[PDB]
């Protein structure tokens, strides 16, 4: 595969933790600042595993 | 083509892409010559973005 499969399954674990995450932050009124950082960690992540 | 590391986490990363774009316009011969390992760097960008 041009795709690692085992990778991509994380990466829609972390999509789903992301609308997660962002559902808890506009629930609770969080800053744009801190949101976007919470995602560049996640995509991160995402790098990392893949 | 020469080897582009490109893992695509931030939006910035859309500068690679830009400039195969523009590659693929001003030089659209040779862009034919290595278009096809320009798109092992497209695929990734749109495994992760799409």
């Amino acid at each position: 595969t041009v795709t690692n499969e085992f990778a991509s399954r994380f990466r829609t674990i972390v999509a789903t933790l992301a609308n997660v995450v962002n559902e808890r932050a506009v629930q609770d009124d969080m800053q744009k600042a801190t949101r976007s950082c919470t995602k560049q960690w996640l995509r991160h992540l995402e790098t990392q595993f893949d | 083509l020469k080897k582009i590391a490109e893992s695509f986490e931030d939006p910035s990363s859309i500068v690679v892409v830009l400039e195969f774009i523009l590659f693929a316009l001003f030089f659209p011969t040779e862009f034919n010559r290595i278009k096809g390992d320009i798109q092992n760097v497209l695929l990734l960008f749109f495994s992760r973005w799409y």
